[PDB]
C-alpha cells in the first residue's frame, strides 16, 4: 500500500470515476460501526480495484462521502456528511493525495456536487434544501439559492454551457438553472406531476436534452425545447440512483437502482444488457475512455464489477 | 441559567464528537443512531440480507450518557407516508427500528420531523412504538414555524412565491402539529421542538403555538446577524421571541455549521446565557408562583373541611392583603364614630371565620389608628384554629375579644353587629360559599350594619392549552367517572396558555343581602368575541371584591391587587377540545346550582358547538353546606 494511503477501505463504493487515461477514482464511506468516515483511492490498474495494497494512491476524509467528481486531471471535489463541500489535489507523483480546501457552508450533509464547463466552478446541493455555486480556483460560495422546498437530491451542470446545470428535489421540482437570468431557475418536466426525481444526466451530444430517474425506477428522456416528456421506460423495480451515458458517437444509457442492477439501453430507452453482480445497492458506473465496451460499477457490497456490453 | 444542546447529522466517532460539544459548553448532543444515509431493504433479496452492524455499538457509551447526553434522530429516507408502495413498507421498518434502538439505549428524547401536511402513517407507527411497552422516553415533533415551501427564495421564474398574505395559510405548521397529535390521542411523550427561521412570520402565526407543549427551540447558525466585533447575535424581534421561550423554559438547539468562522459555538451558546441573564427579571408574584405553573390543585372548602395548620400560615403570609383589610375597618370606623362620639363610641365588630387572628389584628390595628373603640367577636367553626385563637385571646387580644367556636350560621349572637368582616373567598369568589355562610350570620348585623367584604365577582374568561387539557385528562380515577376529571373546577398557576377573549363577569353578591326572598343560585349566559384561529380547552376563573368603598382585592388580570400572591387562578375544563375559527364568538353558560346539602357549578359551551353539559346535579363535583 502506498505512503499516507489506508491499510483498509471503508465497506460502502460510493463513486467510480475513470480519468482521461483509463486510471480509476473510488470514493468510499463506513456508513456502520464505529467510526463513520470516507476514503478518496487512485487505481491506475483498475482490475486491481478495491484491493488497498495494490492502489496507486489513496487518503482518509474526516467523514464520509456522499458523493465525488474529477476535477480535469489531477483534481478531486468531494460532497461531505459534514456539510463541506472539499477540494483534494493529486501530488505530482500522483503517490499521495492533499486536502486543498475543505469549507464548512452547508448546514445539513452535502448530498450531490457537478463541476461546470470551465472546470473553475462547481454547484453543490444538500439535504439543507439550498444549491450553492462554487469558485473552485478563490475556494468560495458566489452564490446560494433556497430555490427548493425540500433536501437536494441531485445537481448536473449541462456540458457546454457554465451558467446552465439541472437539480431536482423530494420537493418533486426538477429545476433547469441558467445564473445569466435574475430569476435563474424554471421548473421543468412532464405535464402530470409524478413520482419524485432521484437521478439526472444531460445528453452529451444535444444540449437541450437531458433523461431523468425517479423513485418509482422509471427512466425518463425530456428537452427542454418540447418541455413535454419524450420517452419513459420502467427499468426497476426501486428508485434509479443513477444515469450514466456512453462515451460513443451514439451514446448508450447505464441505469443504476437500489434493485441492486445494472441496466444499459438504447437511445429509444430499450433495454440492451442487465447485471444481478451486485449483492447489494450499486452506487454508481463509468465507461473506461480506453475500451468503450467496458463499463465499471462499485456498489455498497464493496464489490467493483467490470462490465463487457455488447 | 440555560439548558441548550447541539444538532449534528455527521458523527465520525460518538466518544469525540460528544467530548467536542461538551468542551464547548452543550448540556446534551442531538445526533442519528444509524449513519443518516445508510438507506436499508427489508423485503426483497439480495439487499436485505446486508451483512450487519446495522449501526455502532450501544457499548461506545456509558448507559448514564445514552440516559442523559443523548437525543437520537430519525434518519432523513424515512418516509412513511410516501406514496410509493416500497418506500412506506421500509420506511415503517426502518422507524420502529431506530425507535427500538432508541429505546434499546434509553434515551430521554427521539427527533421526528413534521416536515410537511400528511403524516397519518407515521402518526401510526409512533403510536404502535408508544403503546408497546409504558416508558418516559419523548418524542420531539420537529416542526418549523414557517414550512419550507412558503420560505423558498422567489428565484423560479415559471412558479413566482405567492406574496399574497394568507391568514390561515401562514398558520399551516401549527395544522401540521394539531392534526398528528391528535391523530397520536394527545400522547403525553409527544411534544414539539419548533424550529425558528430567519423570517419570523406574522404576530398570529407564532401566537398559536402558545398553549401547546413546546419542550425545545432550535435556532440554526443561519439566523444569527453579526455585531462590529463579528460576534453572532439576534434581531430585536428574534431576542423578544427567546424571552417569550425562557418563560415557557424550554431547552434549546444549536444545529448548522458555524458561519462565524474566526469565533467557536460557544459564542452562539453565550449569546444565549448572556440574553437568559439579560432578561427583563420576574416578580416576587412570579418568584411566589415559581414552583406551581400549570400546577393542578383542588380548590379548599374550608367550610366541609377544617383547614391544617400550615394553610392558615399561607394564607397569613400576605402583608398587602391585610393592609387592604385594616384600610377598609380604618375607614369605616372613621365614617360610623365622629371624632365628637370618639370615646363614648364603641363599635361591635364580628370576624367571621377568623381563622388562626390575622383578621381580628388587623380590625385592632385600623381601630388604633382611627383612634376609635371597638368590642370585637372572633367566630371560626374549626376547633383546631380556636386553639390558636384562644391562646392569643389569653396570652395577648384580652376580653376586648370574645373567640366563639361556632358555626355563624348556627350561633345566637348576644348582641347585634356594627361591621362583620369575613375572607371566605375562594378563586372563584363564592366557591367556598361566602353567600350562604354570610346569609346565616346577617339576621345579627344591625340594620344599619356594615359587611366587609360588600361585594365580590367572578369572572371567566375563554383559555387555549393543549399542556392543561392533557394534566386534566391525566387525572383519571379508578372507582370514579372516567370523565369527572373534566367536571370539577382546579385552582392553578395558569402558565402555558392563551387566554382567547378578555375576562367578563359571571357571578356577583352583595352583602348584606336585602333580598325579601334570597337566592343565592344563578344563570348566566357570556360571549367571548375571538380574534384567531385556536383550540378552546377550558375557562380560566377569577374574581375582585369590595372590601369598602375604594378598597378592593382582585386577581384579574387587567385590575390585578400588586404584589398579592394569596389567591392562583381557578380552570373549568371541557371534555373535548373544540376548534374556533378567527371572528367566531364563544359562547358559555355557567349555572351555580344548590341544595340543603351542597352547592355546585355546572357550565355547557353552546357556540361555536355545543358541548355536554359539565357536571350535571354536582355527579362529578359539589361543595359542602
Ligand atoms: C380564614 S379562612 C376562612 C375561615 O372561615 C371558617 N369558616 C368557614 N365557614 C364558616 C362558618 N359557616 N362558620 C364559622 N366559620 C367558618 C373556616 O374554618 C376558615 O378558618
Amino acid at each position: 500500500l502506498p505512503p499516507n494511503a489506508p491499510a483498509c477501505m471503508e465497506r460502502q463504493l460510493e463513486a467510480a470515476r475513470y480519468r482521461s487515461d483509463g486510471a480509476l477514482l473510488l470514493g468510499a464511506s463506513s456508513l456502520s460501526g464505529r467510526c463513520w468516515a470516507g476514503s478518496l483511492w487512485l487505481f491506475k490498474d483498475p482490475c486491481a480495484a478495491p484491493n488497498e495494497g495494490f492502489c496507486s494512491a489513496g487518503v482518509q476524509t474526516e467523514a464520509g462521502v456522499a458523493d465525488l467528481t474529477w476535477v480535469g486531471e489531477r483534481g478531486i471535489l468531494v460532497a461531505s456528511d459534514s456539510g463541506a463541500v472539499e477540494l483534494w489535489e493529486l501530488d505530482e507523483n500522483e503517490t499521495l493525495i492533499v486536502s486543498k480546501f475543505c469549507k464548512y457552508e452547508h448546514d445539513d450533509i452535502v448530498s450531490t456536487v457537478s463541476v461546470l464547463s470551465s472546470g473553475t466552478q462547481a454547484v453543490s446541493g444538500s439535504k439543507d434544501i439550498c444549491i450553492k455555486v462554487w469558485d473552485l480556483a478563490q475556494q468560495v460560495v458566489l452564490s446560494s439559492y433556497r430555490a427548493h422546498a425540500a433536501q437536494v437530491t441531485c445537481v448536473a451542470a449541462s456540458p457546454h454551457k457554465d451558467s446552465v446545470f439541472l437539480s431536482c428535489s423530494e420537493d418533486n421540482r426538477i429545476l433547469l438553472w441558467d445564473t445569466r437570468c435574475p430569476k435563474p431557475a424554471s421548473q421543468i418536466g412532464c405535464s402530470a406531476p409524478g413520482y419524485l426525481p432521484t437521478s439526472l444526466a444531460w445528453h452529451p451530444q444535444q444540449s437541450e436534452v437531458f433523461v431523468f430517474g425517479d423513485e418509482n425506477g422509471t427512466v425518463s428522456l425530456v428537452d427542454t425545447k418540447s418541455t413535454s416528456c419524450v420517452l419513459s421506460s420502467a427499468v426497476h423495480s426501486q428508485c434509479v440512483t443513477g444515469l450514466v451515458f456512453s462515451p460513443h458517437s451514439v451514446p448508450f444509457l447505464a441505469s443504476l437502482s437500489e434493485d441492486c442492477s445494472l441496466a444499459v439501453l438504447d437511445s429509444s430507452l430499450s433495454e440492451l444488457f442487465r447485471s444481478q453482480a451486485h449483492r447489494d445497492f450499486v452506487r454508481d458506473a463509468t465507461w473506461s475512455p480506453l475500451n468503450h465496451s467496458l463499463l465499471t460499477t462499485v456498489g455498497w457490497d464493496h464489490q467493483v464489477v467490470h462490465h463487457v456490453v455488447p | 441559567r440555560v439548558s441548550s444542546g447541539r444538532d449534528l447529522n455527521c458523527v465520525p466517532e460518538i466518544a469525540d464528537t460528544l467530548g467536542a460539544v461538551a468542551k464547548q459548553g452543550f448540556d446534551f448532543l442531538c445526533m442519528p443512531v444509524f449513519h443518516p444515509r445508510f438507506k436499508r431493504e427489508f423485503i426483497q433479496e439480495p439487499a436485505k440480507n446486508r451483512p450487519g452492524p446495522q449501526t455502532r455499538s450501544d457499548l461506545l457509551l456509558s448507559g448514564r450518557d445514552w440516559n442523559t447526553l443523548i437525543v437520537g434522530k430519525l434518519s432523513p429516507w424515512i418516509r412513511p407516508d410516501s406514496k410509493v408502495e416500497k418506500i412506506r413498507r421500509n420506511s415503517e421498518a426502518a422507524m420502529l427500528q431506530e425507535l427500538n434502538f432508541g429505546a434499546y439505549l434509553g434515551l430521554p428524547a427521539f427527533l421526528l420531523p413534521l416536515n410537511q401536511e400528511d403524516n397519518t402513517n407515521l402518526a401510526r407507527v409512533l403510536t404502535n412504538h408508544i403503546h408497546t411497552g409504558h416508558h418516559s422516553s419523548m418524542f420531539w415533533m420537529r416542526v418549523p414555524l414557517v414550512a419550507p415551501e412558503d420560505l423558498r427564495d422567489d428565484i423560479i421564474e415559471n412558479a413566482p412565491t405567492t406574496h399574497t398574505e394568507e391568514y390561515s395559510g401562514e398558520e399551516k405548521t401549527w395544522m401540521w402539529w394539531h392534526n398528528f397529535r391528535t391523530l397520536c390521542d394527545y400522547s403525553k411523550r409527544i411534544a414539539v421542538a419548533l424550529e425558528i427561521g430567519a423570517d419570523l412570520p406574522s404576530n398570529h402565526v407564532i401566537d398559536r403555538w402558545l398553549g401547546e407543549p413546546i419542550k425545545a427551540a432550535i435556532l440554526p447558525t443561519s439566523i444569527f446577524l453579526t455585531n462590529k466585533k463579528g460576534f453572532p447575535v439576534l434581531s430585536k424581534m428574534h431576542q423578544r421571541l427567546i424571552f417569550r421561550l425562557l418563560k415557557l423554559e424550554v431547552q434549546f438547539i444549536i444545529t448548522g455549521t458555524n458561519h462565524h468562522s474566526e469565533k467557536e459555538f460557544c459564542s452562539y451558546l453565550q449569546y444565549l446565557e448572556y440574553l437568559s441573564q439579560n432578561r427583563p427579571p420576574p416578580n416576587a408574584y412570579e418568584l411566589f408562583a415559581k414552583g406551581y405553573e400549570d400546577y393542578l390543585q383542588s380548590p379548599l372548602q374550608p367550610l366541609m373541611d377544617n383547614l391544617e395548620s400550615q394553610t392558615y400560615e399561607v394564607f397569613e403570609k400576605d402583608p398587602i392583603k391585610y393592609s387592604q383589610y385594616q384600610q377598609a375597618i380604618y375607614k369605616c370606623l372613621l365614617d360610623r364614630v365622629p371624632e365628637e362620639e370618639k370615646d363614648t363610641n364603641v363599635q361591635v365588630l364580628m370576624v367571621l371565620g377568623a381563622g388562626r387572628g390575622p383578621l381580628v389584628n388587623a380590625s385592632l390595628r385600623a381601630a388604633k389608628q382611627a383612634d376609635r373603640r371597638i368590642k370585637l367577636y372572633a367566630v371560626e367553626k374549626n376547633p383546631n384554629a380556636v386553639v390558636t385563637l384562644e391562646n392569643w385571646q389569653f396570652e395577648e387580644w384580652g376580653s376586648q375579644v370574645t373567640v366563639v367556636s361556632s358555626d355563624m350560621r348556627e350561633w345566637v349572637a348576644p348582641e347585634k353587629a356594627d361591621i362583620i368582616v369575613s375572607e371566605l373567598l375562594g378563586s372563584f369568589a363564592d366557591n367556598e360559599l361566602s353567600p350562604e355562610c354570610l346569609d346565616g350570620a346577617q339576621h345579627f348585623l344591625k340594620d344599619d350594619g356594615v359587611s366587609i367584604p360588600g361585594e365580590y365577582t367572578s369572572f371567566l374568561a375563554p383559555i387555549s392549552s393543549s399542556k392543561l387539557y392533557n394534566e386534566v385528562r391525566a387525572c383519571r380515577e379508578k372507582d370514579r367517572d372516567p370523565e369527572a376529571q373534566f367536571e370539577m373546577p382546579y385552582v392553578v398557576r395558569l402558565h402555558n396558555f392563551h387566554q382567547l377573549s378578555a375576562p367578563q363577569p359571571c357571578f356577583t353578591f352583595s352583602h348584606p343581602n336585602r333580598d325579601p326572598m334570597i337566592d343565592n343560585n344563578r344563570y348566566c349566559t357570556l360571549e367571548f368575541p375571538v380574534e384567531v384561529n385556536t383550540v378552546l380547552h377550558g375557562f380560566a376563573g377569577y374574581f375582585e371584591t369590595v372590601l369598602y368603598q375604594d378598597i378592593t382585592l382582585s386577581i384579574r388580570p387587567e385590575t390585578h391587587s400588586p404584589g398579592m400572591f394569596s389567591w392562583f387562578p381557578i380552570l373549568f375544563p371541557i371534555k373535548q377540545p373544540i376548534t374556533v375559527r378567527e371572528g367566531q364568538t364563544i359562547c358559555v353558560r355557567f349555572w351555580r346550582c344548590s341544595n340543603s346539602k351542597k352547592v355546585w357549578y355546572e357550565w355547557a359551551v353552546t357556540a361555536p358547538v355545543c358541548s355536554a353539559i359539565h357536571n350535571p346535579t354536582g355527579r362529578s363535583y359539589t361543595i359542602g353546606l
